[PDB]
RNA sequence: CAGCCUAGGUAUUGAUACCGAAGCUGUUGCCUGGGAGAAGUUCCUGGCAGCAGAGGCUGAAUGUGCUUUAACGAACGCUCG
């Protein structure tokens, strides 16, 4: 079940990627840092998903 | 973002081996690049990962990391699947104060290069001998 | 060229079918005449376009176009509409000089008709056989 | 379709001229076969082209092209060279889908041929009369 | 090596059907002749390609190639156009030295034929069974 | 498809010779059954190989490979046993999918078998004449 | 220019030999027709090739290449079939421009012919005598 | 290979005209003999050059070259001095081996001659008809 | 270098829409695979990048990048009649 949950969160991130958005794509990014991460500049879709 | 091909030369003791490293991507988390040899095999492809950091909160100095893998690719391994037997780790780490200079960085850079090229470090890295 | 219902005979592989194309009038914007074969389904009707452009500025490029279309539908199981699933197009384009004359213009027509009947284009298009 | 001397008779207004086109071979680049009228000056030879391209990707769109070129020069006073001052061009293009059948294909050709023989294009291009 | 219609009889598991492959256009792009089912649609379905690459820098050593392809297609209960569900194909090759002799070339031909007729290959092919 | 003495009867130009390949064995390292004609000199014998590759995870396609090799004698006027001078190769690779069918498998077999005998391939291999 | 059996009459030093080039084919990759003398061993036949290159956009001049090669057998007293030893090359290259003329080209033709016959080239080729 | 007057008879389409070629100076920079129309000015128009390149580090392997140049000129109606509007030319290149033999060289010579005399070359040159 | 275009490629229900490379051709090297004769090598099959084989029209540099490199009105050379 935990694997299924992980895959669901990944699917959410990918769907965000497909629809296209840089800020809304961070829905999952905020689910790991355990902190209020702030931006620094203008990122990119695949950049904020390949290893983000 | 590093997307440059590096055509290395003077590899090995004989100095007659040459290598080429082609970029493979960038890791948009820690400011890391990636470069590899031309091929399609982990053992035959040598890894070069450079990384550059900036101060955020945990530290107040830069960090230039460099990790090179030179796996030993064996030919005869029971089939046409060259595997790895000896993994060659080469880890380099730097730390520069935010008030340092390009001059100072180049100074350490060239001193490192010259020591590596001289017969000083060759005896300790290849033949494995202590400072008599 | 007065438009009228055109009767084309001795057509097809064996040259026994016939086509009765009735005028569709002329587009006022495109300035192009159109004919179509009588049928129950307007969408399933073999159509025939003809255009005769006038000479433009400074080049005059006497131009003629002829666009023949032929559809073929196949009503799917459960569908109450014979959707056009197949379409054949053929567009001929003649280009003449402002000093061209009836003589060679008729010559070219007869040439094209003769080749279109000749064995070469015959197997070139019936069987889609490249000519070599 | 093997290339061979193509002899078409009964052409012109009166349908009494004849053209003998010899094979010019095939471009290895465009993959297009070419035929020419036998004459003294190759610049003054009636040329005809036949092309039949292969299936493309994901639409596959079978296509065939025939290009008819007829030149005519006019030796100027003092000029020792029958410079080509006139050129007639006719481009025919057939488009079939990969589901096409020789039945419909030959139907297309015969329709085109009879249309080119009908009074319709007769007045349309022999005299440049836009059809209406 | 003239191109024409080939009617191969005594075909299949019990050797009763027959296939008639009519010629196509010899591919300029690579100089390879083509034969296909009598048609109509099967003309663009079934294929038999034959090529003979002459001695070259890569080729030394004439190389003869024969590629046969048979696409199995079906119509869903409600569809119209047949879609290919499966694709058969085989590829025969003969590589022959510049000093080869025609007698031995035909020996090779007939040997391959008699083996394909031998029960061993029909078992290993038609039934897909390793010889054991 | 168990191994055993294969006797090809009539083969060759005039169709008069016969071949007797005796059963060698099966290399298990690659699952390859082999057959050789009766002799002593490994380098001077007509050989044939049959192999049956099942759909691998990275392939998912059934394969049958059949090879034939025939070396030339060119026996010298003394001075030792003959020397291999020329080597005629033939290779066939048939390929299907998992839901393949016995019938169309045998169909492709017989199609190629009769192609090998038809006059086209006859002079295509025989006289090396490009299909034309 | 239909390919056919070329029957070349008296030739040689005294002019008593006759040659028979049977038509092989026409490589489409470069549009070159080839003739070869009747034989078996492709390595040991006298052959000729003719190409007619049309005026490209890059050259715009008609080209006619005629290549001729004659091998020498030098058969050895046993031990294998003969080996190619000597290889006589000849290549003629006619060039004309688009407004060239048939009379001009035939003039050049017969001019080269009769110079080939004339005593000069006789001794220049036969004797390898320097024109002098 | 003595240089002197050559009377080249039965020339051109009908084989009726004659060409009288008188000798020139042999270019010492390259050792090439030359022949020209009998004159007057056509001596500076028509040319027939002859070369016998001897073995070398590149040549081994004699090369005999024969180049023919014929410029067609005309006089504009009002000018005086004719200008060359056209230029035909051809070149023959025999590559003979050191151990070549005059028998073989003459045989190749006459082969070229009579092929040039043959229907194939006449229509491949005069009419520029590719062999199809 | 920049732009303009097209001749072609394209698709399209015809009409209309993208690009100018297209496209294929061959060749240089990188070249793995899969299969395997069994090879002192020949065969089956495959990809990557580069080169040469579409075209012209207009303007900019005459060593290269760019930021005050400018605008107005007369005279001069200097083309014409």
């Amino acid at each position: 079940k935990y694997l299924g949950l992980l895959l669901r969160r990944l699917r959410e991130g990918y769907r965000a990627v497909k629809r296209g958005d840089l800020r809304a794509l961070r829905r999952v990014i905020q689910s790991y840092h355990n902190g209020k991460w702030k931006p620094a500049t203008a990122g990119n879709l695949w950049l904020e998903f390949r290893y983000g | 973002a590093k997307l440059e091909t590096v055509t290395l030369g003077n590899i090995g003791k004989d100095g007659k081996q040459t290598l080429v490293l082609n970029p493979r991507g960038v890791n948009p988390t820690n400011g890391v690049a990636s470069l590899s040899q031309a091929g399609a095999v982990p053992a035959l492809e040598k890894r070069v990962t450079v990384s550059v950091s900036q101060p955020s909160r945990n530290r107040k100095n830069y960090k230039v990391q460099v990790k090179i893998q030179n796996p030993t690719a064996c030919t005869a391994n029971g089939s046409c699947d060259p595997s790895v037997t000896r993994q060659a780790y080469a880890d380099v780490t730097f730390s520069f104060t935010q008030y340092s200079t390009d001059e100072e960085r180049a100074f350490v850079r060239t001193e490192l290069a010259a020591l590596l090229a001289s017969p000083l470090l060759i005896d300790a890295i290849d033949q494995l001998n202590p400072a008599y």
